[PDB]
């Protein structure tokens, strides 16, 4: 399962993540990579 | 393949579940019921 938490906000301070997203993939994962 | 007892053509499918080479994602449904309230129940909410 993975899972994917998220909160955008406008560093200092406490914030609390929520969760967003479970997918049911049952992936071997082992790294990952950006998209600019 | 001519239109018209063994020779008769006959549309056939197979199914093959492959449920344990992973985590399962397809599922039958579940009927569910009314729900009452202000009274002892047995309740089964999402398990």
């Amino acid at each position: 399962y993975f899972k994917i938490y998220s909160k955008h906000t406008p560093p200092q301070g406490f914030s609390a993540l929520e969760p967003l997203v479970d997918l049911p993939i049952g992936i071997n994962i082992t790294r990952f990579q950006t998209l600019l | 393949f001519q239109p018209t007892v063994g020779y008769q053509p006959y549309r056939v499918v197979v199914l093959s579940f492959e449920l344990l080479h992973a985590p399962a994602t397809v599922c039958g449904p579940k009927k569910s019921t009314n729900l009452v309230k202000n009274k002892c129940v047995n309740f089964n909410f999402n398990g």
